[PDB]
């Protein structure tokens, strides 16, 4: 589908509804890159990582694959917006943003 | 007291020294009433 | 519909959030820092049955609605809670737009920065106040003291620090907290009364007990002879109407609740009493500041409103201080508001608007701006 | 059950008391200089629950047992504590009779005499060692240095002095202490980490933190560019398993703990860094000793074991020293034992038994004997 | 249990009716580690679906209750109690405990109480602690089968502890100090 | 185990340490059987 | 080095000069090993 950086899976361009618990996922063969959640530039997302902004993040030996994933429960237009997983190995970096549009 | 007149005639900021000299830890308050006047 | 603005003098008194304006005289906002959750949901026609209107109504909903501080330990565990807490403020009791009134921001030390970071930005976005500002609750009682020299003993809404000062000059090194909260005393009270024949655990049960302390619970200067007194002193031996309608009997507790602030053995705390925290601070202070302290031994914190508060303060310092020097602890009755008062002041200090947290300043430097050369 | 005796090379390393024998190679004694008090006393069948076996067991009893140094500030506030400390030594780990083995006695300067007076006699009465002797810990690292010329920078177990020397020749006038202890760094660490999101006060909590420093906390040569590095340098940004089992995250602290030894602003201390204490000492030194120093810039003190220790040492001296002269600070890895080692030496110095504190000599001259023409 | 079974088709209030029901719990009522998947299991699991002879002579049928009785000790919602499960009472206690006692606990996670004799008692104990505890640390709850007697046993011990008769409440001691004696420095 | 011999030869009260060291939380029981013997 | 032979043949006490001349700040150590030999 869309182009892949690391992003063997890509946190999608969420055109969700309100309440659509949506999983923005970089399931990517994976030092394993650190992820950087961003809406805004001065503005983190970890201070907002909550039950509505939730993560499963775990590596695989069999496939050398690690899961960054973001389930979004109780989707709200307040969190309709841009979001980012800037991921970096010990050597590389990956910057490409993705969308949350909590429709309705 | 004269703290009233001496603070009104105190040096502009050093109402600090005069208020807290004449016991007015509420230079805070001296100014806050002066501010309810000058708000 | 008026002139430039009034700064927002918003004060989350460690137990209650409170507030007025710059130059105000009474925090028009005062109320519990809790959140409340009913359990059962009797199917109930219609609506209006909020999950979380705690603010100052939910104690009306006490029992079925539970309790939640965000800044539980003077530590905001959660913020949308506190967020709508603010909105409640600024829209029901403040019922006022943040966007057009400045505000100074009350805070005790010991906070990891991002707490304020987040509070700040969100207060500009959700709030768009003309500009904010933050200020240590401690410091805000300090001017609030106006005795720019000397320590202050902030054991307030639920807080506790020592605040050595000196014409505004305070040594953070010598400065300290006592985890104790009137909530803590609350605790040991529940411990005792319950085990002593009572079954007292429930959230608003804690409500009643805190009421109990703040209305009747005290301390006697002494303990051991004051213990013998307790041994038969019938006068204390007074039962107080339990707000069920019961009349909860009271004896030695009334005082054996708070006093442990000097002996966390009762709370079992490894810590030491609030007096010798003052004294080791002062000894840390320079050689002859100490007399400054003596004159400036400013207590702060209403929950500490109990009897003899200074009575001990002085007696033990004495017990420790050289009689050479003459001590004087300093505690106004109005210590709750004091912090609010001095904040009103500072923020209201028109020669000082340069400090307020401007939207832009944060915008260029994001929140991290706050930290250096500003707070 | 052997020949004449082995002197007792007993060394209260400012944090731990340690010891071997004359000619020994490893202080067979090493352990904390604390005393420990449980609080609660769960009624507990039987016994074996010592109040005060701190020695090297009580950290097993950490938490419930509190902490007590006698020589808290390199200052023995109490001695029966330290008394049974010795007995513990000489009976559990020394498990040895004092009465028949000599001993040299480790001490830093700045002691009021009676400290040693008392320690001495009591060590003859409680101990009846064949004879004692005392020696400045400082001097005992000095020979321990063996570079009889030059200063040594003793920032050790918890101690700090500069020890200008010169083929054994040292100027006390130029000689100094830095109150700093690794305990002190401990302190500021607690300050920071706690306020930074942590609640870290407890005695063994201090234990963990000191462990933290001595295992991971470091310093980078530079600060300000090394501050920018900190600004995002993820490599440092490492969390370490809190011995609860937590993994206490770590960043800028690891280094921002110790470095203040050069800037007590962070400890707020009026004092000055350990480097320029070296430098003003040296300038006090004669005109051209200074190159002697340069070659003899002996650091001492394991807690200072951190990285770059000399790195700075040299860089700042440089920043101060004339490049004309060539500097060289001197610090073995084994600086803890060094002091023990040189004491082993001296005491073990068989051409030197004349000095030891004989029971009699003290007997005729009581303790006061110790002072003149002897220590 | 009375609540449920009765409303569920039963009229079970009487004192010894309570007798039978308590017997029921202590003989058959249990708990499954999980609940929600263990709820689906309940949704059709016929094995549980077992009727037990009511000591009238009836055979009181049993299903999801057997377990849905006790488990609420972790969720007084069912008792509606404001309180919290017995596991996190353990956990908040332990967190109150010193930093590294916690592993002590883990090895010393001693359950006590026979009525809790049910199945999986530790099973949950551990699983939820886990769910809360750092896997760093290794947990171990401790519950002998004989937990009723255990208390008796240790009391036998202590009292039987002949190095300890000094403690016993002497007639006299009480006589001089009346009962109030008991309290300080004694119980 | 040797807990038998080591507790019989354990220091008199510190059978505490030895029993609970060798897993015998029933030093309680070790003594209670020793007491059914020494009752 | 010869520090061994030169210290063994050094003047009795001035092993001081020879050890510390040939870099042996551990004349301390030179003697302490010589003492583990001569203890």
């Amino acid at each position: 589908d869309d182009p892949i950086g690391l992003f063997v899976m890509r946190p999608q361009d969420g055109e969700v509804t309100v309440g659509g618990s949506i999983t923005f996922s970089a399931r990517v063969a994976g030092k394993p890159p650190v992820v950087k959640w961003f809406k805004g530039k001065w503005v983190d997302l970890s201070s907002k990582v909550g039950q509505h902004l939730q993560l499963h993040d775990s590596y695989d030996r069999a496939s050398k694959v690690y899961l960054f994933e973001l389930h979004i429960t109780d989707a709200q237009p307040a969190f309709t917006g841009s979001y980012r997983c800037e991921v970096s190995t010990k050597d590389k970096f990956d910057c490409s943003n993705f969308n949350l549009t909590v429709h309705e | 007291e004269d703290v009233w007149e001496i603070l009104r005639q105190a040096p502009p900021s050093e109402y600090e020294r005069i208020a807290f000299q004449y016991g007015v830890t509420d230079l805070r308050g001296m100014l806050k009433r002066l501010k309810g006047m000058r708000r | 519909d008026d002139e430039e603005t009034t700064a927002l003098v918003c004060d989350n008194g460690s137990g209650l959030v409170k507030a007025g304006f710059a130059g105000d005289d009474a925090p028009r906002a005062v109320f519990p820092s809790i959140v409340g959750r009913p359990r059962h949901q009797g199917v109930m026609v219609g609506m209006g049955q909020k999950d979380s209107y705690v603010g100052d109504e939910a104690q009306s909903k006490r029992g079925i609605l539970t309790l939640k501080y965000p800044i539980e330990h003077g530590i905001i565990t959660n913020w949308d809670d506190m967020e709508k807490i603010w909105h409640h403020t600024f829209y029901n009791e403040l019922r006022v737009a943040p966007e057009e009134h400045p505000t100074l921001l009350t805070e005790a030390p010991l906070n990891p920065k991002a707490n304020r970071e987040k509070m700040t930005q969100i207060m500009f976005e959700t709030f768009n106040v003309p500009a904010m500002y933050v200020a240590i609750q401690a410091v805000l009682s300090l001017y609030a003291s106006g005795r720019t020299t000397g320590i202050v003993l902030d054991s307030g809404d639920g807080v506790t620090h020592n605040v050595p000062i000196y014409e505004g000059y305070a040594l953070p090194h010598a400065i300290m907290r006592l985890d104790l909260a009137g909530r803590d005393l609350t605790d040991y009270l529940m411990k005792i009364l319950t085990e002593r024949g009572y079954s007292f655990v429930t959230t608003a049960e804690r409500e009643i007990v805190r009421d109990i302390k703040e209305k009747l619970c005290y301390v006697a200067l002494d303990f051991e002879n004051e213990m013998a007194t307790a041994a038969s002193s019938s006068s204390l031996e007074k039962s107080y109407e339990l707000p069920d309608g019961q009349v909860i009997t009271i004896g030695n507790e009334r005082f054996r609740c708070p006093e442990t602030l000097f002996q966390p053995s009762f709370i079992g705390m490894e810590s030491a009493g609030i007096h010798e925290t003052t004294y080791n601070s002062i000894m840390k202070c320079d050689i002859d500041i100490r007399k400054d302290l003596y004159a400036n031994n400013v207590l702060s914190g209403g929950t500490t409103m109990y009897p003899g508060i200074a009575d001990r303060m002085q007696k033990e310092i004495t017990a420790l201080a050289p009689s050479t020097m003459k001590i004087k602890i300093i505690a106004p009755p109005e210590r709750k508001y004091s912090v609010w008062i001095g904040g009103s002041i500072l923020a209201s200090l028109s020669t000082f608007q340069q400090m307020w947290i401007s939207k832009q300043e944060y915008d260029e430097a994001g929140p991290s701006i706050v930290h250096r050369k500003c707070f």
